[PDB]
RNA sequence: ACGUCUAUUGGACCCGAAACCGAUCGAUCUAGCGACGUGCAGGUCUGACUUUAAUCAGGACCGAACCCGUGUCUGUUGCAAGAGACUGGGAU
RNA sequence: GGGAUUGCUGACUGAUAGUGCAAACAGUACUGUGAAGGAACUAAUGAAACUGGGCUAUAAGUGCGCAUUCCACCAAUACGU
């Protein structure tokens, strides 16, 4: 529905009225402008202005790295984002909401029971499990999941426990001290794209899964340290159904194609992000 | 006379719909016309807003 | 000439669910035709003089859209249209004998009939221009009131 | 406004507007775009006048209705109404703008003429 | 022998008999009101939960010129 | 039992057996579209209209 | 050779079968199957579960809605190219 | 072999004939679920059946319209008007 060049006007626009850099403009006016954010002006002048107004009421709340670093507060009206953090905040007695309204946009909705019973019982399913805090400052914008308006407290209890039962609570302590978006994934999922992770990149014998359980028991053992240092080293690796279960194969081949067999490519896959570019070949 | 209606793309002049047909290839729309599509839902939720 | 193709009620029903279109062009030269039919005399000279009624009936053609008729009369009459209902008739049959007797029989090209309610244009708002009695007493007298006659049949002479 | 349609508004009293003839091709292939473009919509406003105006009257058009209303071919006193043959006229000149409209599209070379078929 | 040959040879054979719909066209022009056909409209929109929802983009605008008051060219030429 | 009244009316099943559609998903059914067509039928199946 | 009359092959003076062989259309009547959905008033008997308690079973019984058509009578170019009345059979 | 124009072609037919159809809309109305079947109808004249009453009891002219051939203009090679 845009006016052919109202991209242009937009972004000289934002230049024109309010204080930002044009790099950052530019991700309003395009990035985050195919949806998500209203693309009128005398409109995101407004709510820009009204959230700027929200700094001193807020002691850690910075407009412009919070708006930057999640765009969809500004789709919201202003009264109802100094609504939602100050009720949310109220349940939530802690780290101030200003450093994490910059991190989380799921709270501008469903605030009340939602993000801090959800928090609530995320902290206290880590701390029953080997000594995880779970600070919520770690958290990215692409943690919508397991803080959505429809998952419940209990759902999240199964979902922890399914993955310390999925991979041994050592690597899932070593797995969750980076990237919790691991937790966004349902459990039967999760088995699912692990199990699929265990068959295609199997280092104990084929592309079947070698050595069915003395030594075979070992080499099983094996392929689970195997397939959870790569979710430690990288946990896109979880996100392979989306192209198929068995297409895992054919991006390891196409990888493989190069210089030699599988062997040398296990001691290489761990060493670097190779299987990201062949995904993206793929998609 | 076909001296003119050469490509011109960039014949906008920047009127909210009124450069959409000259940018689809245009003297004047009228004000009626621009009426008729409301150009005022959006201006009003911003005018209270800002009320 | 090219004209109305036959459809088919299975070819609608297997190739069905028409999809909107991507792009939505500003209409110049638009094919669009409405009509208005038979006013009340004083409803005739309520246009007569600052050309106004509340509701107004139009004949128009069945492709045509609620959103179309609106933004039509808004843009080409300068009126200001508040809602616009719709109703698709069909066209009336018409028979007309032959010099042997056959029964050709016709079918007027159907229709569509909006009604559409206007709204005051700018300050003469006061065109609307509409003792009391108590509605028990209306349905006391509505129910003591002598009844309908049957309808007579056209053989009967009454 | 709604008296642009309402009626001739020259007609209840003993007069008649237009006594003339439609547009030809001819002289409409030396109009440019604009001008066909105001003659376009002043013609449709005019043809929805006619149809409104022979509504009120019971009149048919086209020459084919009157077949299907049993009414005689010419010899009715009904081809002869004003409004019948300035509706034929408006109809004859709405019908040669659209074809000088895509002679001129199919007179071009560039993809301008697959725009030039989008607005007609 | 192939289906789209068969359905424009019925067009064709369609196109003699055409004008005011008379005959079995007269029956057959009540199946408008039986199997409820989707008549030559432009779609505006699409149905996400039930809700109709118009796309903004495709509500009808007409392109009408700045004044058609006092512009020199009338609907009928002098003879 | 009193016979005569074989003809139960549904436009759902008119239009799945004498359609169009089924005509055409057949070879013999074309043709028997095109006998239809080399008579000179005015109406060439049940659920024609315009 | 023409004309007429017979004869043979042709449908061969005309009309009339039951038929046989192909390949169109028909499960909107009816038979079976399949998917989805709906219905079975009121009571009676027997067995089981739980009881401070608003549960189940029987190709159970009598009996409306509903399904069928035993006997008699009427009707027989009839109301009906198989119907009506009264008795009947089934009705978790 | 097949599909359309022309026939100063017809000891072919002339509205129960000739195509199923000479017609405002014939493969139509109508019949059938369907494939499929499939009519009647020109303009005048007005026979019989039938039913009431009564009774008995000068192979020519003159006008128009063309075609043929003359003529004079012709594309100048079949005629072009
Ligand atoms: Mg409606
Ligand atoms: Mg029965
Ligand atoms: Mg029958
Ligand atoms: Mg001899
Ligand atoms: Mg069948
Ligand atoms: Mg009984
Ligand atoms: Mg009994
Ligand atoms: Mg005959
Ligand atoms: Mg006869
Ligand atoms: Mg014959
Ligand atoms: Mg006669
Ligand atoms: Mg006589």
């Amino acid at each position: 529905d845009w006016p052919p060049g109202y991209e242009a006007l937009l972004q000289t626009y934002l230049e024109q009225e309010l204080p930002l850099s044009a790099e950052e403009a530019s991700t309003l006016v395009a990035a985050a402008k195919k949806g998500l954010l209203p693309g009128s002006r005398s409109l995101i002048r407004t709510r820009f202005m009204h959230i700027k107004d929200l700094e001193p009421r807020f002691p850690g709340f910075d407009a412009r790295a919070a708006v930057l670093g999640e765009p969809r507060l500004l789709r919201h009206a202003a009264d109802k984002v100094m609504r939602a953090m100050l009720v949310f905040q109220d349940h939530w007695p802690s780290h101030p909401v200003g450093p994490l309204m910059g991190r989380i946009g799921c709270p501008v909705i469903r605030d009340p029971a939602g993000v801090g019973h959800r928090l609530y019982a995320l902290t206290r399913a880590l701390k029953t499990d080997l000594h995880y805090e779970l600070d919520p400052h770690r958290l990215t914008p692409e943690s919508e999941g397991f803080l959505a308006s429809g998952v419940s407290p209990f759902e999240l209890e199964a979902r922890v426990s399914a993955l310390v039962t999925i991979f041994g609570r050592e690597g899932a302590g070593r797995l969750l001290d980076v990237s919790l978006d691991v937790l966004t994934y349902a459990p039967r999922d999760l088995d699912r794209a692990v199990l699929a992770l265990r068959e295609v990149f199997s280092a104990a014998g084929d592309r079947g899964y070698g050595r069915h359980s003395p030594e075979g028991a070992a080499a099983a053992a094996a392929d689970r340290g195997y397939v959870t240092d790569l979710a430690v080293a990288w946990p896109g690796v979880l996100a392979l159904p989306g192209r198929l279960g068995g297409a895992d194969g054919v991006a390891r081949l196409l990888a493989r194609v190069r210089r030699a067999g599988g062997a040398r490519y296990r001691g290489a896959v761990g060493r670097r992000a190779l299987l990201s570019e062949v995904l993206e070949r793929p998609e | 006379t076909p001296s003119a209606g050469f490509p011109f793309r960039v014949r906008n002049l920047e009127r909210i719909w009124a450069e959409l047909q000259p940018d689809a290839d245009x003297x004047x729309x009228x004000x009626x016309x621009x009426x008729x599509x409301x150009x005022x839902x959006x201006x009003x939720x911003x005018x209270x807003x800002x009320x | 000439e090219q004209e109305t193709r036959l459809r088919f009620v299975s070819s609608e029903w297997r190739s069905g669910r028409p999809q909107p279109p991507e792009r939505r062009i500003p209409i110049c030269f638009p094919n669009i035709t409405l009509q208005m039919m038979k006013l009340t005399p004083e409803q005739m000279d309520q246009v007569k003089e600052t050309g106004w009624l509340r509701e107004v009936a139009f004949k128009t053609t069945p492709d045509v859209t609620k959103l179309e008729i609106a933004a039509f009369l808004q843009s080409v009459y300068g009126m200001n249209v508040e809602r616009v209902s719709t109703i698709n008739y069909l066209g009336r049959r018409r028979l007309a004998i032959s010099r042997n007797g056959k029964r050709l029989w016709w079918r007027e090209d159907d229709w569509k009939k909006a009604y559409v309610i206007f709204r005051p244009p700018a300050g003469q708002e006061h065109l609307l221009t509409r003792q009391q009695r108590p509605v028990i007493e209306q349905i006391r007298e509505a129910a003591r009131a002598p009844r309908l006659p049957p309808r007579p049949y056209p053989w009967e002479r009454r | 406004d709604v008296e642009n349609q309402g009626g001739l508004a020259c007609v209840p009293k003993p007069c008649v507007s237009s006594t003339g003839r439609g547009w030809k091709v001819e002289e409409l292939r030396l109009k440019s775009w604009q001008d066909l473009h105001k003659l376009w919509y002043v013609s449709l406003k005019e043809r929805n006048l006619l149809l409104t105006e022979m509504g009120l009257k019971h009149i048919p058009k086209d020459a084919a209705h009157q077949v299907m209303r049993r009414i005689p071919v010419g010899a009715a006193s009904v081809e002869e109404d004003p409004h019948r043959l300035r509706y034929t006229e408006v109809q004859n000149t709405l019908r040669h703008i659209r074809q000088v409209l895509e002679e001129r599209a199919a007179a071009e070379l560039v993809p301008k003429l697959r725009r030039e078929m989008l607005e007609v | 022998i192939g289906r789209e040959a068969v359905v424009d040879l019925i067009q064709q054979s369609a196109a003699k008999q055409s004008g005011i719909r008379k005959g079995w066209q007269v029956k057959a022009a009540t199946w408008v009101k039986r199997v409820h056909v989707d008549r030559g409209d432009v779609k505006v929109g699409r149905l996400e939960g039930g809700e109709f929802q118009v796309l903004p983009h495709l509500r009808p605008r007409y392109f009408v010129p700045a004044d058609l008051d006092k512009f020199q060219l009338k609907p009928y030429v002098e003879v | 039992g009193n016979r005569g009244n074989t003809y139960q009316p549904s436009r759902r099943k008119r239009v799945n057996r004498h359609g169009l559609e089924k005509r055409l998903s057949t070879p013999q059914g074309r043709e028997v579209l095109l006998r239809r067509l080399r008579k000179g039928r005015w109406r060439i199946t049940v659920d024609s209209f315009r």
